[PDB]
């Protein structure tokens, strides 16, 4: 049926990468192509076929494994909470800036438009952290900025009527859930060179954008819990829309919620002791 | 009910999954998508813009200056300048760059590469320098008449400030390992040799600097491909950020 | 898709109602790599000397 | 013919150089208005034209054998000059584009190379958060202290990809950027947010064919292009 | 049997979830839907509908009083009659009305509010009023002065008692947070003030009354919404209900 | 199939928000739009367009989030019974008055028609009401009224004949299932101005609509429970009709079956000092 | 053209008024009778028309400096007055909309403003269950004691949401509502359920131009419309 | 809907017997504002005075 | 294997489920079906008795 055909988009990846036309020698005065002027700001034009002699080569390469979408498009560590058994309650400020390796994969780009799929893997263990048999369901409530939050595993916030909730077992799948993109802004903004604030330019205030940020995830047992539980929250970026890349992080990240490196040593690269051997 | 049979793999969550999964806000309609200019749909089209060579890596050169290749006035015939190890991986002056920060996140690349120069010497100083490409077997060539005989380009100091040596995919394979790891014997992949020279020397006016600079710039051309992502090795966290 | 070479043709299908539950995009998309390579106002031919 | 020689001419103002190298158009995207298919604000927007389209001078830098690099916010720099300065202070939101010319000759008897960068959403650290005399500097903008991280804990290196030019003195005396608006958002306040960054490093240091060092001062010249003003009110100067 | 892979997200349950589900009672037969009058599809018909504001909030006053902002004869000109932020969120006048308690139920808005104000004074008195809205930036206005830089209309007192300033939707983004969450910085999406000045004087007859009030009143425009629902603060209960 | 068309119902969520015209200043005695007559009871209906110069905005904003189906359409706590192990029976009254999430949010309306998702999650715990391990089916057995109702735990009224009984294990996953608009009236009633009886006004009557009480939950184990079991009853109304707007509740609920508040200070915004500065 | 002077007739009776505002017209639904496709009682109903169709004027009350506002429940207040009340009295089962209309006049020198709310399935409760004397009150009403908190727990500001007039005393002197009728079910008794509740209660109070405070009555006329009955037995008066 | 948008387009598959048992409706219904914003016998335009 | 997620209510059993189930006699032919006299399709034939 046609209304089925609604939800099913075929969609290709086909593209290749550029192939290599046969050349010949040159010996003239009129095409220069190594010449270059990098003063422009402009990439050097010159091509294979034009500096040496080639051959024919039929494309066959594809470059889909470096589309956006394939390079942010699995899952990826975000959020590690535990639940203690004193109070049987814990939870996640909700952003991509925890865990180094997505943040910095996110560092290429400047504003980014994504869907989410989240994907949490509680466990249970003893004190001394060593694996431990524990059936209870947990609740996992989403409290938007605004909402009251629950302060005990009895409160009665977790009635859950007007925030969504995800109810699953410790020892059973995976909760997962999807997410659309969210912010009051167009797209979301890895980096921000402004205040959050009117009125307002204390340090702690720089370069936080609040559209960033959705709030919270709550955590709880149903019960009280027997023996602490730790959630592993995945986040999967997915239909996504990326500009204005940039300069990708290479100092180590320090802080979650600013930019601030040591900068001790000034280099990157290994060093060596002669520059005409390696 | 259908009857069915839930196999291997049931109830596993593989990252790279791709499901449709329930959306728990079913009823959101986003803001629309406005014009941004600058949007990247791949990330080689990165790779294909030019970015300067972390290429003065001497012990006890810091900050900016390790952007500067030295380039002097010499004293004795055909010396060398230069010599580079034709690699997208490890920790040499290539992995810093955009290509090699890109090749970070991956385990396998292919294609052509090319490497702009840019002298940076007085108007007024000369010079004449030659760009040689080895490809693998041996070493690093030894002197001016052993890399002449690989590709190379040679380069006349003038009006146009920049050259492009394109160091072009000469290969066994279709694909060669971004990784040098020693335990798997990827020194297999061995790409070959780039390296420097005076063709004719650095000649200035009397009293100008004798010293000037090369700056090195590398990028992909658009045969270039990159597969298999992998973990970045120098981004690394011991605690969770706060 | 069964094999073309560096071909891979899929039909997602989505199952929920909100386009947000989709899995991900396969296809590849235009890449224009001159407004970050090229970004001037005047064209300068491979074969041409790029100042004046 | 010449893509070494330009005339630059908004408003009562006009640039001329005999020694460009091109003109750097950012991503392809000269600056334009704001279409009604992305608007949210529904007052109609004030557009100043010539009043405030035009060049204008920042306080020229001295090109000294220490320096870092200098930077400048954009819209912070023009905030407090012309009519320009005075719609960004009288409106709550403003959106607009840059022309760009980093002004700086010396002799064939120099030599030494400055990086031009433009770096749009240009947040900054070192080992420690940043205070508002660097966030915003103003008209006189703020110097590097990390030109090697860019700042911000990325790389010099890999900031070529940013729209920029270089000023490499056997070659060229000057630089020219047009910077289309970038935003996550239609448009945005001019005092709590800068959109832009100009960034002018040395890379290649400053030598001179004697050791008597003149001055060779930088000068940077910007003018705005297709500004849009709403949400009129009191002028308000800064977000302090 | 067909062949399976249930994956994760098996067997939990989301509380947004949409699906099918089998009914307990598959044969019953509902009663037929009769006509009722007033049929509401969307709470945006209610959000539109204008309602008192709770504007009269100083400390001591109580009840019903709470809804008549005063007005009196001044012995100074240009005074200030009320002030305002503009906030669906917080606690503040707005949060009580149908729009307010509306946005107690979602997290983020957009579009114009109108503010619809009736004067109650004698026939005989009279009056003129400016009522100004500023957008965000700075502070509330202090004088009309700079009050009247902004958007604002002035009120004569006549037959027709009430006037209308709409508070158009002037706004960086397509969509502002209804919260002023502390933590999460959401003053960010501080949207202005609205406050309200004598233009002239109110003016009486030899022994009227020298105090009236206004009736401030608030709704959405057609152009408003609504987005994320979230729980209503104010609504909390320590006990179960018996 | 056609057949098969007749399961599946394409539907749309496409109504926009309003957009703007640009408009031009006015200068004249014709048209005043912003003088307004609160006393007619009808909105002002002055516009944008008519008050400021507007420019012109495209709308794409939905408003579908506000619609009723998505107001309510979503699963929320209204019961809460507690099995203990001496009896191993309890039950549960069905209306959604307990919890005050959703009571609050139906206060927005007189009349509701809807249908019901229920969905119920069993837990259990020791008598310190920590989590613990217990593997039982249990019965929810529908008793409407007039229904005798089960008094142990071995009543031969669980043989369940012809009440409705859904069978789950506490440990499994969740029980699920829906109803139709029960109501021998035509919508239900979430407020009544009158009394539940004729030749009666006792006040435990007033308010009090039985039309809108379908009966009761019953509850066992279907052994003897050796822990105690907690069932969350979660509600979702759908396939919504709503009649009659309301003000909301904005006093705090007291009682489950009458609308008593305290009232003591009159008033729900906070208050200020001045109403000239905040 | 002038929608401050209207006249009513219905049956006998005729209303008139110099200063209205204008007819709120409740939903914007007339009263209208029952459609086969919605009754379910099969008996022939009785249509009494103009005999119970007409306005019917309730017992004035003095608006006070201290007044909290007065209410009435319907079909409540009419059910012992005319051939309305009977045709109530003696049928099981009853439907009907009706015309409300609110009298107040003062001078050019009075100030005060009375909100007049139609609120429909009105049940109202304060720290207490109400007793009968207030849930069914009759012809002479009841008063509010928590007219902030609308004797529901809800808000007096919110009510603006059911169909209501003002009566502004600078402006107007009386409120015209028709209302529809509203219940869950296609019939139901008058003597149980109150479909209807007329609210009167003043937000800004009553002021004179002089110390001395003459009496100024509040007047309430009602009219059903479109009624029919069913059930006929004996005659039954009350719920107790 | 693999996306217009704000278009949430669903296709309801109810795989039970009774009505009842469907998932919650998507579908946009008809607003009238103005039976609660304009509930007045004689239609008072925005540019007229409404009084008289 | 085809991707699935079963949901809540999996594995309960419902005393008014409409569901086919596997029959434990797939062979099995009924005797035919006589006629009898009254036969009764709706327990609201009794109640008009
Ligand atoms: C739990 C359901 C609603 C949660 C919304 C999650 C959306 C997350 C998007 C995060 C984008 C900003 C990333 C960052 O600030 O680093
Ligand atoms: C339950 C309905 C069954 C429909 C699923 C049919 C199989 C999914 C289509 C996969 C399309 C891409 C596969 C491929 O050719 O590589
Ligand atoms: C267990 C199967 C039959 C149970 C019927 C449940 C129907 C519940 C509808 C409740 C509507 C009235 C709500 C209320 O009175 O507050
Ligand atoms: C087992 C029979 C398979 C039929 C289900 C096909 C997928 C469900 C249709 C979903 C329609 C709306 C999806 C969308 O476009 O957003």
């Amino acid at each position: 049926g046609k209304m089925l055909k609604d939800a099913i988009d075929k969609q290709v990846a086909g593209a290749l990468v550029a192939g290599t036309t046969t050349s010949t020698h040159s010996v003239a005065t009129d095409s220069t192509p190594a010449l270059q002027a990098a003063e422009t700001g402009a990439t050097s034009t010159a091509r294979d076929e034009s500096m040496i002699e080639t051959r024919t080569i039929v494309p066959t390469h594809g470059i889909h494994e470096t589309s956006v979408e394939s390079f942010f498009g699995r899952s990826s560590l975000v959020g590690m909470p535990l639940l203690a058994t004193g109070t049987s309650i814990t939870h996640w400020r909700i952003d991509f800036r925890e865990f180094v390796q997505l943040r910095a994969k996110m560092s290429w780009f400047t504003y980014m438009r994504f869907d989410v799929e989240f994907t949490i893997i509680a466990t249970s263990s003893t004190g001394q952290n060593v694996t431990t048999e524990q059936h209870t369901t947990y609740q996992v409530m989403y409290v938007p900025p605004g909402a009251p939050v629950p302060s005990n595993q009895d409160s009665f916030q977790w009635q859950s009527g007007c925030n969504p909730s995800v109810f699953a077992d410790t020892d059973g799948p995976p909760a997962q859930f999807s997410v659309p993109f969210m912010s009051s802004a167009n797209a979301y903004s890895t980096v921000y060179d402004g205040y959050a604030r009117f009125m307002d330019t204390d340090p702690d205030r720089y370069g936080i954008l609040p559209s960033n940020f959705l709030g919270f995830m709550y955590f709880r047992t149903l019960e009280d819990a027997a023996h602490q539980v730790r959630f592993r929250i995945y986040a999967k970026i997915k239909h996504t829309s990326c500009w204005i890349p940039r300069a990708p992080r290479q100092a180590p990240y320090k802080k979650r919620y600013n930019l601030v490196f040591s900068g001790d040593s000034d280099r990157i690269c290994s060093n060596r002791a002669s520059l005409t051997s390696y | 009910g259908l009857p069915t049979k839930p196999g291997p793999g049931s109830y596993q969550f593989m990252t790279t999954d791709e499901d449709c999964s329930p959306c728990i806000l079913p009823d959101f309609q986003p803001t629309p998508e406005i014009f941004i200019p600058g949007k990247v749909n791949n990330l080689l089209e990165i790779a294909q813009v030019e970015s300067i060579l972390e290429a003065n890596n001497r012990e006890g050169v810091e900050g900016v200056e390790r952007y500067v290749i030295p380039v002097s006035v010499q004293d004795a015939l055909d010396a060398q300048i230069y010599a580079l190890r034709l690699e997208l991986g490890g920790s040499g002056p290539l992995s810093s760059s955009l290509l090699g920060t890109l090749a970070k996140h991956y385990t396998q690349w292919s294609g052509s590469v090319e490497i702009t120069c840019m002298f940076t010497g007085t108007f007024m100083t000369t010079g004449k320098v030659l760009l040689a490409y080895t490809p693998p077997g041996g070493d690093m060539p030894r002197n001016r008449e052993e890399a002449m005989l690989g590709t190379h380009v040679i380069w006349d100091f003038g009006l146009q400030s920049s050259i492009t040596l394109v160091i072009p995919w000469i290969s066994a394979s279709h694909f060669r390992g971004v990784s040098n790891d020693d335990v798997l014997n990827y020194q297999y992949y061995a790409a070959g040799h780039v390296t420097i020279w005076y063709q004719t020397n650095m000649v200035i006016p009397p009293g100008f600097p004798n010293t000037a600079g090369i700056i090195m710039m590398i990028a992909a051309q658009p045969n270039f491909s990159f597969r298999i992502q992998k973990d970045r090795e120098d981004m690394t966290q011991t605690a969770i950020l706060q | 898709g069964a094999q073309g070479g560096s071909t891979i043709n899929y039909n997602n299908i989505n199952y929920y109602s909100h386009a947000a539950s989709a899995a991900q995009n396969k296809q590849d998309f235009t890449q224009d790599p001159s407004k970050f390579t090229q970004p001037i106002a005047d064209v300068i031919k491979e074969t041409a000397v790029p100042l004046k | 013919y010449s893509d070494r020689v330009a005339q630059l001419t908004l408003g009562n103002s006009t640039i001329t150089t005999q020694e460009a190298a091109n003109i750097c158009v950012a991503y392809g995207c000269w600056p334009a208005k704001l279409s009604d298919t992305d608007a949210t604000s529904v007052d109609k927007p004030t557009e100043p034209g010539v009043s405030a389209d035009r060049f204008y001078t920042l306080r020229s830098k001295p090109w000294q054998a220490d320096s870092k690099g200098w930077y400048w916010k954009l819209p912070d720099a023009l905030n407090n000059t012309g009519m320009f300065g005075q719609n960004a202070q009288f409106h709550y939101i403003y959106r607009g584009g840059w022309a760009v010319h980093v002004q700086c000759n010396a002799t064939k008897f120099h030599q030494g190379t400055l990086l031009v960068l433009a770096i749009p959403e240009h947040q900054i650290a070192t080992q420690e958060q940043p205070a508002f005399d660097r966030t915003m500097p103003g008209s006189e903008g703020g110097t590097f202290q990390e030109p090697f991280w860019l700042e911000d804990g990325t790389s010099l290196g890999n900031s070529l990809i940013y729209p920029h030019q270089w000023i490499n003195l056997r070659t060229n005396n000057s630089a020219t950027l047009i910077l289309p608006y970038v935003n996550a958002i239609p448009m945005d306040s001019a005092i709590r947010h800068s959109n832009w960054t100009l960034a002018i490093i040395p890379v290649a240091p400053l030598k001179y064919a004697a050791e008597t060092t003149p001055l060779v001062p930088i000068t940077v010249t910007i003018a705005p292009m297709e500004t849009e003003y709403n949400g009129l009110r009191r002028a308000i100067a800064s977000n302090q």
